[PDB]
């Protein structure tokens, strides 16, 4: 039941050409459904899932020019920060945004987001009271100000509130079957031939969406987080996740060891042993 | 002042010899965004190389997820290799099957 | 909907 909708803008500024490049990013329940990037031949934001070809063409020119709006804010940002950190000239810069709403299941607005970064550094943001504003470098203290003189929150505040809420109900109409999926996980065991005596088991989840999820190893005693190894979440490439975390085992001794695997769109977590 | 790169490589679907595949190679928690992505087999570079668009994270970082066709045998040996600001030599991680 | 910036930095 839970919803939100974000875009994430990034503008970097390279010893290259006179001009930043500029991508903006938005996603629905955390998956890209529009993008705009200023270095493509007719920048323009595009559809990014096919659920949202169905937006008429006045929808993409008026997003196009909001992004042409921001690429000339990032812009200007881009050069007020320089001089704001009295960094000279000759150097990359980053300068990136993350904004949007999250609801409830209920899709009542749970909270909106409105963070800006600086060379991958937290520069400013909106605190959750739509209000006012975190910004801890003393540089971003000018930002603060001017910000702060000039009503900025109540603007944001705004959008957080209506549009990014109204419209994003508008997209999780249009999207229903879509994104309303849980991929669930299929999870098995390998077992892999190791240090006389000692073997390594591998407990595997695939093709789950979203991307959360946790695996552990209990000797079934209650508790492992014995030099239990594992690898970040990674994408399969087909829109589903993969993960796995590993333990050490006496060859043998090793029925009395399952893996649990919680993940969302699952009944109840898995549960599993070593299986030939 | 840069975050640097960690890598994964890893095939889409469980290895198989003979059998056709892709192999990933997920490159995230970096930054600056600039990033040089190479994959390998058997210490050539593979010519047709995906790349997905610049991303962040929440946090901040950027991930970029590297792909291509591959085909396991027992003997060839896949690697990614990632250049970045970050480090002052590549970083060169191997696909481990298993 | 994008969100449209205020006040530059």
């Amino acid at each position: 039941g839970p919803h939100s909708m974000r875009y994430f803008e990034t503008a970097v500024s390279r010893p290259g050409l006179e001009e930043p490049r500029y991508i903006s990013v938005g996603y629905v329940d955390n998956k890209e459904f529009v993008r705009f990037d200023s270095d493509a031949e007719n920048p323009r934001y595009e559809p990014r899932a096919p659920w949202m070809e169905q937006e008429g063409p006045e929808y993409w020119e008026r997003e196009t020019q909001k992004a042409k709006g921001q690429e000339q804010w990032f812009r200007v940002s881009l050069r007020n920060l320089l001089g704001y950190y009295n960094q000279s000239a000759g150097g990359s810069h980053t300068l990136q945004q993350m904004s949007g709403c999250d609801l409830g299941s209920d899709w009542r607005l749970l909270r909106g987001y409105l963070q800006f970064a600086y060379e991958g550094r937290d520069y400013i943001a909106l605190n959750e009271d739509l209000k006012t504003w975190t910004a801890a470098d003393m540089a971003a203290q000018i930002t603060r100000r001017k910000w702060e003189q000039s009503g900025a929150a109540e603007h944001y505040k705004a959008y957080l509130e209506g549009e990014c809420v109204e419209w994003l109900h508008r997209y999780l109409k249009n999207g229903n079957a879509t994104l309303l999926r849980t991929d669930s996980p299929k999870a098995h065991v390998t077992h892999h031939p190791r240090s006389k005596g000692e073997v390594t088991l591998r407990c595997w989840a695939l093709g789950f969406y979203p991307a959360d999820i946790t695996l552990t190893w209990q000797l079934n005693g209650e508790e492992l987080t014995q030099d239990m190894e594992l690898v970040e979440t990674r994408p399969a490439g087909d829109g589903t996740f993969q993960k796995w975390a590993s333990v050490v085992v006496p060859l043998g001794k090793e029925q009395n060891y399952t893996c649990r695997v919680y993940h969302e769109g699952l009944p109840e977590p898995l549960t599993l042993r070593w299986e030939p | 002042i840069q975050k640097t790169p960690q890598i994964q490589v890893y095939s889409r679907h469980p290895p198989e010899n003979g059998k056709p595949n892709i192999l990933n190679c997920y490159v995230t928690q970096f930054h600056p965004p600039h990033i040089e992505i190479q994959m390998l087999k058997n210490g050539k570079k593979i010519p047709k190389v995906e790349m997905s668009d610049m991303s962040f994270s929440k946090d901040w970082s950027f991930y970029i997820l590297a792909h291509t066709e591959f085909t396991p045998t027992e003997t060839d040996t896949y690697a990614c290799r990632v250049k970045h600001d970050s480090m002052a030599e590549p970083k060169t991680v191997y696909w481990d099957r298993d | 909907k994008a969100v449209y910036n205020f006040a530059t930095m």
